[PDB]
């Protein structure tokens, strides 16, 4: 969701490559 | 690509003296001004253990320039 | 907008967690 | 396309402002 | 007349340029 | 001596001053 994704950038975190994934799978 | 992407950024910009400036500088191998930081154009991407190690450790993302926030 | 947006991702720099937040906010 | 998208942003891949361009105009 | 377009850092660094000033 | 942090209007980049 929206909303999950926002949670995992949230400041002092480091993304890893499923957050990528996800973000260009959102197309 | 990439330098005719900042090139044609640090032309608009007016041509300034600045990191727009300093990888221009650095991609014609004619001189260099590293800045501490690690910006865009140089971040591995960490492993999973390597977000349990941070988590918020420092040390280690400077060590393994990995994504910073 | 976008081209405020692909400012924030210039080379040499350190995006916020915000430019993350439009970046979901767009897709 | 989207599969090359994630090749780059796969893990260890050292991505570029230019990859991020693409991201934000897929969008 | 200094612009942080032109380099990073002042962005990141100026609120602690400011606290450098009041002190 | 003197510097003061004024924002550009239109957009986000961060103008600083100073005077000596």
């Amino acid at each position: 969701s929206a909303d999950d994704l926002k949670s995992r950038f949230k400041e002092g975190s480091i993304p890893l490559q499923t957050d990528y994934a996800d973000l260009i799978d959102i197309a | 690509k990439d330098f005719v992407s900042t090139y044609q950024r640090w032309q608009n910009n007016g041509a300034p003296l600045g990191d727009e400036a300093y990888h221009v500088l650095e991609t014609l191998t004619l001189g260099r001004l590293p800045s501490a930081a690690t910006g865009i154009g140089n971040m591995r991407i960490a492993t999973a253990q390597q977000r349990i190690g941070v988590v918020w450790n420092t040390e280690v993302i400077i060590s393994n320039q990995l994504v910073y926030v």
